[PDB]
């Protein structure tokens, strides 16, 4: 009795920075995000009249 | 004291006494944040900000 073939999927994934979804976000990878707890950036926005 | 002239001591006695060491137990706790240990020791040995 024979064994005529032996096959298997190889999974490849397009990662995040290669998708088109990164056209709608800015990516700034940090070294260890566990260091800072909360970001509380404050903006002073001034309108014209 | 030395011998003689109406002075009779209870001549030289020698103890051999075996005493015990007494064990004492001291506990302490150090808590360290995992961010500092990981950033100060990296596989890429480039310097730090």
């Amino acid at each position: 009795e024979a064994l005529l073939g032996v096959y298997t999927n190889v999974v490849e994934f397009v990662k995040f920075l290669e998708t088109a979804l990164a056209a709608a976000c800015v990516n700034t990878e940090f070294k260890d995000l566990r260091r800072m707890i909360d970001g509380k950036i404050q903006f002073k926005i001034s309108m014209p009249t | 004291i030395a011998h003689g002239d109406g002075r009779r001591p209870n001549k030289q006695r020698q103890y051999i006494v075996m005493k015990a060491c007494n064990k004492h137990h001291i506990g302490a706790e150090i808590e360290l944040a995992a961010a500092d240990i990981e950033l100060l020791f990296a596989e890429k040995e480039t310097p730090l900000d």
